[PDB]
């Protein structure tokens, strides 16, 4: 059937992670910088890792919002870096204004952004196990800042939403059934557990 | 399983299946067996003239290596089915010969399933 | 015989090119299991090792024969696997060693077969192209496998394809007066090589 | 003619229930969650009880407001959960972030979202009245969430309206002269009252 | 004679296939009516019962004859029709017990018959496939009733398709001299069954 | 296999045929026989019991198998035959019990296998359609059998149309670590059955 497919497998929308940029308080900074990944939660790390080979493409749409679901009309500006290229690191560094690294403006009273990012690697395909011998699969990074000229004192909070399209999976292996201790290793604890629920006999129900 | 992990991310599923036995023994061992499949809704034999009368096969793993059988049509959702084993006849060892053995159940799917609608799994990690 | 083609394909494009055979591995009672990583289980032995190290770049096939002599008054059961990107893990310095990582030609015995030693159930490890043996019915198994790679041209001395893991399921058992300890051994024959 | 269909017998929308999310005084929570049905009015039980089996599509109209018909611009979210599948529990509880529990995100001033469900059911039709041994025909649940960190302190009310299309009948059956008592069940009370209105006699007219 | 075929379609799919004739009830000046389930009235006699208490689903259509004995100097008029889904409501712990909702093959008296015990007018059960018997016109009905359905093979002993009732709209009054009681007599032949 | 047609005619004339496998029987180094009376041992098992105990009437044919399960350590040989109106006698009240004359699907244990319980030789009980088993040869055996009667259509509860008898004629005999017990397995298939 059509329900029974990888192209539907994959074939949703779905958060990511959220990103906070802080003006108040101890902290008074404009800006704030993400490395966008695909396997920061357990789900879509299991649901992702029952193959080997992957390649598709990607869609970034952002909600943001204030801590009273008040939606001001204050200027916001995303930008996109590449991989191999220096990020900003301050509230009005010189790397905010480069024709290089592809930004985009939008208030924040207005219907949420959305982008498209093609599928950036230099082989040709994603592999989330190598054998050969700060996310591994590298593809670029997502630096936020509000447009002023000193401090605003409010705080925002910005979601993230990604749609993947155009799968294409290789080669196929079994899926996990021991707790995740680290981000890309496979290290597990040394309490093995079993795969299956316990019975009183081989010969009993219920 | 690979059927048993893959229909806790659906809901409704329906079709039927496929087991397959294994027997792990010395060359010089010999002996027969009774398989059996209860239908959905009934209780299970308390002896094996009973189990006699359903749906059966014989299994005389000193001239088979391995037998299977397959399930008719079953269909859950979100009171299904046992199947048993029993004796028929005991195990004959020639001397100087081990009189322990083992067997696997090879369970599998069959071409006529179907699962039709998506939800998240439960069972994390 | 019964030969199994690794996702039914071939790889398909004198000195180089024999049989070469292995140590053998003797089997007990009590014993976990065995594996090699093959894309350098050659990497010091015969004229195939000294072009690997030489040479930038390799690509290949290969052809993997095991062979296991017994008697009838012995009982058992193994299962031969082999696995693409075979990665080993670590228990809880997040780090395995160098040995468990590259052994020699020799291999090294799994820690923990029940996970595979890398978290993996071993009772879903059977979509890989496997194959079985049974003391009672035979004591060979053939296996083919071809040159699976995201990137063409890769390297041999910084790279591992694929691993081969072999498991006993069923204990070997016997009686009095019998040997205890079957061997089994292992060859390999490179195919469609290049540098 | 034409305006004696059936099509045309059910195809209107209207009013279904009235919900509202509390977050101010002794209550002080974000979410509300409401079971959909079909028959929670008796006018539109007595419409949809002409027939035994049916089966068609539903279209579905949020309109919400505060309490003195103003409309500021605070964001809102609307979740739809499938038959056999959990319900949040808490304002900020895991199951608001799942890919596969569909949800829409609109602010409070902007036209009216309005969207679509499929007809859901393990059968070939619904049924009203099943001769064999929280609604009956389960079809699914609507979450209401305000995304917001803490509290806000303003109450929130929303109405909701349903479109029906492409209606299928089948067997017919009378109509009902008894008062409804309770909901699932036909019971009726003791006093039978009589279906027509009194006469002084059988040969008297106005 | 003047047969109806409910709804103008037939089921269109020896030993189970026979005549069964019910206990006959008596007619009094004084009488309400009586209602039978039909999936289950035969599910306690004959080979009809086995079979159908054996396997889990099911599916037929039937066929029912009415038969009524009086003489030229008796006077009365009936109404026999059939109720797809006909479920039975309690009148005020809003749960009828087990004997009105599954009454055996001797069927239940009614106790409301202005509301048809359902709340139902009983001047608009004319639309279900009825039938009139007058005791000066005839003293025969005869009924066939496909097997409707929302889901296909469907259970026996949870599930209840139909129902049959019998009402007597006029009552039934005599002249001394004359039996008190005229009997009723109902008939069933089970048509294109499948287990 | 070598499969013998008693007298060499058959018969000729889903639910109730099929296989019938019987009790298992275990043979030890001392032993006599058993026995089994054919037109009864299923008049309490299955579907064939309830019709045949119900209905006056019976005529049907047979085929009959037995399995044997051994090893190549172990010595013996056994005889298999069908007699037509076993008649059993009893030595010195002139009149056996019940038990004897009507055994259940289990069989009696013989109690004088020289003379066959009846006073006959044995020597001379290869004119009746028999077979042998040998424990170095092979371990099974068929025999099919026709409705031979007198009168046609006679009764079920009260008549025995033939038997079948197992003997072992030589020993069973073995070495210390054997089983001490080789089972024997008995089939049946009713073939052209009528009521």
């Amino acid at each position: 059937v059509n329900e029974a497919s990888v192209e539907h497998f994959y074939s949703r929308a779905g958060l990511v992670g959220v990103v906070e940029v802080k003006d108040s308080g101890t902290s008074l900074d404009g800006y704030t910088v993400w490395p966008i990944d695909v396997m920061g939660f357990v789900q879509q790390r299991r649901k992702l890792e029952l193959s080997t080979y992957m390649r598709f493409d990607a869609e970034f749409t952002f909600v943001s919002n204030l801590n009273d679901s008040t939606t001001p009309g204050m200027l916001l500006q995303y930008m996109y870096v590449p991989p191999g290229a220096p990020k900003p690191d301050s509230r009005k560094s010189y790397q905010w204004q480069t024709a290089t690294n592809p930004s985009v403006f939008a208030k924040l009273s207005d219907p949420p952004p959305q982008v498209s990012v093609p599928f950036m690697s230099p082989a040709t395909a994603y592999q989330w196990f190598y054998d050969g011998y700060c996310p591994n699969n590298m593809m670029g990074h997502f630096a936020i800042r509000t447009v002023s000229e000193s401090t605003t004192g409010k705080n925002v909070h910005v979601r993230v939403y990604m749609r993947i399209k155009h799968v294409r999976a290789w080669v196929p292996r079994p899926l996990r059934s021991q707790a995740y201790m680290v981000k890309n290793y496979p290290t597990y604890s040394q309490t093995i557990t079993n795969t299956a629920t316990d019975r009183a006999s081989i010969t009993t129900t219920d | 399983t690979m059927v048993g992990q893959i229909c806790r991310y659906y809901t409704q599923w329906s079709g039927s299946l496929k087991v397959t036995f294994m027997f792990t023994g010395s060359f010089m061992a010999t002996g027969k067996m009774l398989i059996a499949y209860t239908p959905p809704g009934s209780a299970q034999p308390a002896t094996r003239e009973a189990a006699m009368l359903g749906t059966h096969i014989v299994w005389d793993f000193g001239l088979q290596s391995s037998v299977t059988l397959v399930i008719p049509w079953i269909s859950n959702t979100h009171a299904t089915g046992i199947v048993t084993i029993w004796y028929q006849t005991n195990f004959v060892v020639p001397p100087d010969t081990p009189t322990e053995a083992n067997i696997i159940a090879l369970g599998a799917a069959q071409k006529n399933f179907t699962l039709k609608l998506c939800k998240d799994t439960d069972e994390i990690q | 015989a019964n030969i199994v083609l690794s996702y039914g394909e071939w790889p398909e494009y004198v000195s180089v090119n024999r049989f070469y055979t292995l140590s053998t591995k003797s089997w007990k009672t009590e014993s976990t299991g065995w594996y090699w990583k093959f894309p350098d289980v050659l990497n010091d032995t015969g004229v195939f090792g000294q072009n690997a190290q030489f040479h930038y770049l390799y690509r290949s096939g290969f052809c993997m024969h095991v062979q296991c002599n017994a008697s009838k008054f012995h009982q058992g059961a193994l299962l031969v696997a082999a696995i693409p990107e075979f990665v080993v893990a670590a228990s809880s310095g997040l780090y395995p060693d160098f040995a468990h990582t590259n052994p020699g030609k020799n291999g090294q015995e799994f820690r923990d077969p029940y996970v595979l030693d890398a978290g993996i159930p071993l009772s879903q490890a059977l979509v890989f192209p496997h194959q079985w043996i049974n003391l009672r019915t035979n004591n060979c198994a053939t296996i083919i496998m071809p040159y699976v790679n995201a990137l063409p041209f890769d390297s041999a001395l910084n790279h591992s394809n694929f691993g081969l893991v072999v498991i006993p399921i069923s204990p070997l058992k016997y009686c009095n007066g019998a040997t205890t300890e079957v061997p089994i051994t292992l060859t390999i024959a490179p195919l469609n090589s290049e540098f």
